[PDB]
């Protein structure tokens, strides 16, 4: 879609061409550590509530 | 009585930019630099830490 996108704007009569990206999303991952949490007597669910 | 303790601590000297200025895609962090002519040119940077 990205290639097709830029060729589309080289075409004579095109005013704008944009393809929606499928994975341009941004994430902040909380990769919970079972072993670390277990030390404090916490289950994955326990940590997740936060 | 309860009492809240607010602390401030200075780190070693590093290059300082506002936080909204930094883009982080998890695999690289960059800033958009403004040139002499007003041209917007992106540049890769290495982040040390951040706060406040």
């Amino acid at each position: 879609a990205e290639q097709i996108e830029e060729v589309a704007r080289t075409v004579p009569g095109v005013a704008s061409a944009l393809a929606e990206r499928l994975e341009g999303g941004r994430y902040i991952n909380v990769e919970i550590n079972r072993e670390k949490a277990a030390r404090y007597g916490m289950t994955v669910a326990d940590v997740q509530l936060f | 009585m309860n009492a809240w303790l607010q602390l401030n601590t200075a780190s070693e000297p590093m290059l300082l930019i506002p936080s909204q200025a930094l883009i982080d895609t998890g695999s690289e962090q960059r800033v958009i630099t403004v040139d002499a002519d007003g041209r917007f040119v992106p540049k890769r940077v290495a982040v040390f830490q951040a706060s406040q």
